[PDB]
């Protein structure tokens, strides 16, 4: 709305590697996340196809399409409730203390639903899981929601 | 301030005071930095060092400025004294979680956030509290050795 | 452990000493509804993750920024130098020093 | 340029300047090469070294000529710093295909063709990205060790 945030246009100049002021359709998922929006990858996929837009063939972009797609994704930020994120992992391990065994969270984050690479899974556990093999998800989900 | 530490500051004062008159001026600062390899040392860095004093940098003004910045400076033998009391059986570097708990639970200076900053350049072993001794080195003489 | 994943009704089944028990066709119906309900619940929980996942990649990419350059340029030098008289000289000589 | 690296270039300047007057002329180049075993050093090689300078080779002209050729020169401790961040678990030499993918996909300086030239005298292990450390040695001091 501007509140006209012109820093979204300045961040589009940091993600366009050619400097022509266009951003390919394959970068739009990760740049919506870097502007403070977390649409799921199936949602980013649907919307695209919904609009008869094929992410399979070469794509370019213009700021005039990327701005309204970020504004259509911005209504879905009401789905980011931290009660359900901590209660999900609290149902994932027994006893009254928030600890996932290391390999349980790593294999679930790579193979269940939207596949996260094991390189990204190791980069998200690095520091929050110590050598006991127990990830405290009270501080883990706190630090994941700090970015 | 022990007397050998004051003699070390007298030797550093003589190496920066290349005119040997007893007062380090801005030309001495620039010519000591140029003799260490700093060809691009700006005049604003020399002016910020002189702006920390109220007068000319003679030996007692340099000692009082270093005294007021190093009000908790501890020599390596007293830091290893305290770490030998924390590891009273000798040889072993003490655990990471033991130093985090004992810093917090004894004193407010050992609060956590500060403990994350301790681990942050004082690497793992040092941070963790396992090694020992390298941290005493870098507290008496900074930067990576 | 397997049934851990899937946007499936964790109701509709039941385990026991030699086997699992499973519904069809009602309980079968239940689950299905359930299944959709996790895509929601799930699909949404996936996203953030996905999102977040890459959000850490940027923090790394960025850190890396210079360490590369350092590496980048640094090599190039050598490729140029290693063939230079003066540099070979310094090389054989670099040792006699102290 | 760190100060110990500048002191290494001052020691190399004194070993090539055998007249000890502060300027390396063509006779110093020829007599340093003859003392290393080069009895057949041509005058055209000495003239090509002097043709890289605009004036006489004093200590600051030798430092500026080496600065302009070594604009990406990195000491062995900072190259091992970056390789310890690429192998953050320690000890292991990193895979050949991991260094080829990460050089290309991050930067244009890590493009392939250049990666074939990296494998080409930096042997297999080095090229592959498995060993480590020998490449830091030969980047700070060339030729096979």
């Amino acid at each position: 709305s501007k509140a006209a945030a012109d820093d979204f246009k300045e961040a589009f100049l940091l993600f366009d590697r050619t400097g022509d002021a266009k951003i390919t359709a394959s970068q739009v998922g990760d740049i919506a996340r870097a502007l403070g929006q977390n649409p799921t990858n199936a949602e980013i996929n649907k919307i695209l196809g919904n609009p008869s837009k094929e992410e399979m063939n070469a794509a370019a972009i213009t700021f005039e399409e990327f701005l309204p797609m970020l504004q259509a994704a911005a209504n879905n930020k009401d789905q980011g409730t931290f009660e359900d994120f901590v209660e999900g992992l609290r149902v994932f391990d027994k006893e009254g203390n928030g600890t996932v065994m290391g390999a349980e969270l790593r294999h679930v984050l790579a193979t269940l639903g939207e596949k996260m690479t094991e390189e990204e899974v190791e980069e998200l556990m690095k520091g929050q899981e110590d050598s006991n093999g127990c990830i405290n998800y009270e501080a883990f989900v706190k630090h994941i929601m700090s970015v | 301030f022990d007397e050998t530490e004051i003699e070390d500051f007298k030797e550093a004062f003589t190496v920066i005071d290349q005119n040997a008159d007893g007062i380090i001026d801005k030309d001495d600062l620039r010519e000591t930095f140029a003799a260490m390899g700093r060809l691009n040392v700006k005049n604003e860095e020399l002016d910020a060092m002189i702006k920390e004093a109220s007068g000319p940098i003679n030996f007692t003004v340099f000692l009082t400025m270093f005294g007021e910045k190093l009000k908790g400076a501890d020599p390596e033998d007293v830091i290893m004294g305290a770490f030998k009391v924390l590891d009273p059986d000798g040889k072993g570097s003490i655990k990471k979680s033991f130093l985090e708990e004992l810093l917090t639970t004894g004193g407010g200076r050992f609060t956590p956030e500060e403990i994350k900053n301790m681990w942050a350049a004082f690497p793992p072993d040092v941070a963790g509290n396992v090694d020992y001794k390298n941290i005493c080195y870098v507290i008496t003489h900074g930067e990576d050795a | 452990k397997l049934l851990g994943g899937g946007d499936v009704d964790h109701t509709q089944y039941a385990f026991g000493h030699t086997k699992v028990f499973f519904k069809a066709g009602l309980l079968g119906l239940l689950e299905e509804m359930r299944d959709d309900k996790l895509a929601e619940i799930i699909t949404a929980t996936q996203a953030r993750c996905r999102g977040f996942l890459m959000r850490v990649e940027y923090r790394a990419m960025v850190e890396r920024r210079e360490s590369i350059f350092c590496i980048q340029y640094n090599v190039r030098s050598f490729m140029n130098v290693k063939h230079w008289p003066w540099m070979k000289l310094f090389f054989k000589i670099k040792p006699l020093l102290k």
